[PDB]
């Protein structure tokens, strides 16, 4: 809401979640981030689940 | 060995100290492993394993990660250990994310 | 009196808090409906004591 | 982030059955994995970024 | 025996594994203290105090700092 990204369809902004990975003590929080974008429906035969892990390690990185 | 001078055994082994240098280490052993003896959860040693992996695959290594499925393999295979889920507990509790330590395999 | 004034809140006061704080606490394992935590806290005086009571094994 | 983009783009907005979108999606992604340094041979200097993404912040100390 | 003599190998075989995990994991552990920490294992122990133990064995040589 702050920025200008408000514009946007209710679709894309409801897509996007935030993902915990799993955490070892006292591991930085920069490791643990990483959005997931789930897609649901017959796209996400379009779009894999395979393709979305390479992608958030992508992310991470 | 009997249980309580096992656990002094332990105390022999962490610090370098005696078993008659020092006993209030093993009375201290003795009042945390003794008030809850047995395992007070159940074992979840599948889910901590789908947790390791998950370990290997946020600094982003893919060829441990395949090593970590036999590690976890022959664990199982074997069964000399009576718990396995406590001694990946064990190591789980004992691990800080080292931002990939490394890997080796020693022949 | 301040003994049958002024103990007499004190002791709905202990046990009022208590229970808010219970309260507050069963309805944070609760859940986008998060919303009437935060909306009854807003800003807040003591309706925030300890973020998690634990004992160990 | 933009030649793999536009290849996609042409090779999802031409498509007559659903299969070219996947094929090319699928391309996007086998490049994306390759020109940075999460494959298994570029893993070495992934390893030798350690050492700059130490430095970094030893640096600010 | 030769079963007897065939465990005294698979019980060598599991703690070369468990020290596998050890280094990859990267705990305090090494091949010593894991061998006393798999015998007490072996007769079932809450490893929620067993953590807490080894957290305070290895922070009572840090109080000869």
């Amino acid at each position: 809401r702050a920025t200008n990204a408000q514009f946007d369809s209710p679709e894309i902004l409801r897509r996007l979640d935030v993902r915990l990975l799993e955490v070892s003590p006292g591991d930085t929080g920069w490791d643990v981030f990483s959005l997931d974008y789930h897609v649901d429906g017959p796209i996400a035969t379009v779009f894999t689940r395979e393709c979305m892990s390479h992608y958030l390690r992508v992310f991470n990185f | 060995k009997s249980p309580n001078v096992l656990l002094q055994n332990l105390c022999c082994r962490i610090l370098g100290r005696s078993e008659a240098d020092v006993a209030q280490q093993f009375q201290y052993a003795v009042r945390v492993i003794g008030s809850n003896f047995a395992p007070t959860v159940e074992r979840d040693e599948f889910l901590v394993a789908e947790k390791i992996k998950k370990e290997l695959i946020r600094q982003r290594r893919e060829a441990d990660a395949a090593l970590f499925s036999e590690l976890h393999r022959k664990l199982h295979s074997q069964g000399v250990l009576k718990n396995k889920w406590s001694i990946l507990y064990l190591l789980l509790s004992l691990s800080e994310d080292p931002r990939r330590q490394p890997s080796k395999v020693s022949s | 009196l301040v003994s049958g004034f002024e103990a007499t809140i004190n002791k709905f006061d202990k046990n009022f808090s208590a229970h808010l704080l219970d309260l507050l606490a069963r309805l944070s394992i609760y859940s986008g409906m998060a919303s009437v935590i935060s909306r009854l806290d807003f800003n807040g005086f003591y309706t925030e004591r300890l973020e998690r009571l634990s004992a160990e094994r | 982030l933009e030649c793999s983009w536009d290849e996609l783009w042409n090779k999802v907005q031409q498509a007559q059955d659903l299969d070219h979108i996947i094929a090319a999606h699928e391309v996007f992604l086998d490049t994306i994995i390759s020109r940075c340094l999460l494959d298994s041979d570029s893993r070495a200097l992934l390893n030798q970024l350690r050492a700059v993404f130490d430095q970094i912040i030893e640096l600010q100390n | 025996a030769a079963a007897a003599a065939a465990n005294l190998n698979a019980v060598r075989e599991t703690m070369d594994v468990l020290l596998e995990i050890s280094r990859i994991l990267n705990t305090g552990l090494d091949m010593e203290t894991l061998s006393i920490c798999v015998r007490l294992c072996e007769q079932g122990i809450n490893p929620e105090a067993l953590s807490s133990v080894i957290k305070e064995l290895r922070k009572a040589t840090e109080a000869l700092k």
